């Protein structure tokens, strides 16, 4: 429930007027991979459905 | 389901715009490759099906 | 005081004072405290 | 830290034949800060 | 003085794994010819079983900042945290790289780590980061320092996979600590150094020490 | 009014600046003073052992 809200906030941050903002998009990607538990118990990698 | 859909939407929105890809920008290509590695296509098709 | 870097050694055993290298999931707990142990080799940063 | 920043900004402008106005400005700011830092370090040791 | 790793020095990348409650130290290894993939050669039992270091040895060519690397791709030096390094397999003269292939049944997102013929592209480059807090970016890398290696192309970590009962090496978002242990820095002319293939001649170079040719009765023993 | 013999045994005479001397309360910091050696707080399960 809260992961969804944070995710849509980030969506509004990175996507403006039909086009991506690369400066924020790359940062989001890098932060998210550095903390991959944000992806979910799935998409985890090891032992991940 | 909504958490995962929001995650996928955010990643797609972070995805580079094509004109950069045609320009051959390394950062754009790297980001796209990372996104593809995270999310395989077969799973997208399965969910759509 | 505050300049010398010191390694603590137990004289009889010769072991060095070091941390336990917190096992995984400790970061998940967010526990910032590292148990102190005596080990034969230890770590480079063991100085105090 | 400042010289690392300056070298990175260099590498950013290295390929381009001519630096633009904002780049000139930021270079000037960084060099002024570096000059003041150099004078402070010089003053720390002079006398000697 | 404290030794600093610098370019053109030869190193081995070493990792530590706890198995049956006995620590085991391993070195990254690749044959190159025939198999490009990297594996792990244990160095602990050395006293009882010599390890194969020749294929475990790597030489550092370049250590550059991210911006310099970017300009290079668009178109002796001491190592510093945050820079990007290029590593050659000494025997095969290939480059360590993060490959697009994945075999790991366990980890879906992981990539294979192996050797690359050329230094072209981002895959061959790796960035060093401090393992602990007392080290910080921009500081000189010191012998014995625990390091974290990240691939530019994939933004994975050089990782030790114990997921299967057998150890493996992979590019994963999970990080593994590595040690860059030196082998050689600079050798004077002549002045034999260890780890070198050579011949032993008895006197004025007429005859040399050897073993029997192939398919010989002595079994080449 | 009965006398007892006493010995005045020294501990310290003069200490230079810094230059740790024995018998002093101090703290042990691992590196750049971020964290220090300690035991558990009060009423802890470890018995402060």
């Amino acid at each position: 429930c809260g992961g969804e809200r944070y995710l849509d906030f980030l969506r509004f941050a990175v996507f403006v007027n039909g086009e991506s903002v690369e400066e924020n998009a790359n940062v989001v990607v890098r932060l998210l991979i550095r903390k991959p538990e944000c992806f979910g118990p799935a998409l985890r990698g090891e032992g991940g459905s | 389901m909504s958490f995962y859909a929001a995650l996928i939407d955010l990643l797609g929105r972070c995805a580079p715009e094509m004109h950069l890809i045609q320009a051959g920008k390394g950062e754009a290509l790297r980001i796209r490759a990372i996104l593809r590695s995270l999310v395989p296509l077969d799973d997208l098709v399965g969910i759509i099906s | 005081y505050g300049e010398s870097l010191c390694f603590v050694q137990h004289v009889a055993s010769g072991l060095w004072l070091t941390y336990a290298a917190p096992d995984p999931k400790a970061l998940r707990l967010g526990v910032l405290k590292k148990k102190a142990i005596l080990h034969q080799e230890g770590h480079m940063d063991d100085a105090l | 830290r400042l010289q690392e920043s300056i070298s990175d900004f260099y590498w950013y402008y290295s390929g381009k034949d001519v630096i633009e106005e904002q780049g000139k400005r930021n270079f000037s700011k960084a060099m002024s800060v570096a000059k003041q830092v150099f004078n402070s370090l010089t003053e720390y040791i002079q006398g000697p | 003085e404290v030794q600093f790793l610098r370019t053109d020095d030869e190193v081995v990348l070493q990792c530590s794994a706890t198995v049956l409650k006995e620590q085991l130290k391993l070195c990254l290894a690749a044959e190159g010819f025939g198999n490009r993939l990297c594996f792990l050669e244990p160095t602990s039992n050395a006293q009882n079983v010599p390890p194969d270091l020749a294929i475990c040895c790597f030489t550092l060519e370049q250590s550059l900042s991210v911006r310099a690397l970017q300009e290079m791709l668009a178109n002796h030096r001491t190592l510093l945290y945050g820079h990007a390094i290029l590593l050659r397999h000494a025997h095969s003269r290939m480059y360590l790289s993060c490959l697009t292939t994945s075999r790991s049944m366990t980890d879906k997102l992981a990539f294979d780590v192996g050797l690359q013929e050329d230094a072209t592209g981002e895959a061959c480059w790796w960035t060093m980061h401090p393992a602990s807090k007392q080290r910080s970016e921009g500081e000189k890398v010191r012998v014995g320092d625990d390091l974290i290696l990240v691939s530019v192309s994939s933004e994975r970590y050089l990782h030790l996979s114990t997921a299967s009962g057998e150890l493996q090496v992979d590019a994963s978002f999970m990080q593994t600590l590595w040690n860059m242990n030196p082998i050689c820095s600079c050798c004077e002319e002549g002045y034999v150094t260890g780890g070198h293939v050579l011949r032993l001649f008895h006197g004025h170079m007429d005859e040399c020490l050897t073993i029997s040719a192939a398919d010989s009765d002595d079994q080449r023993r």
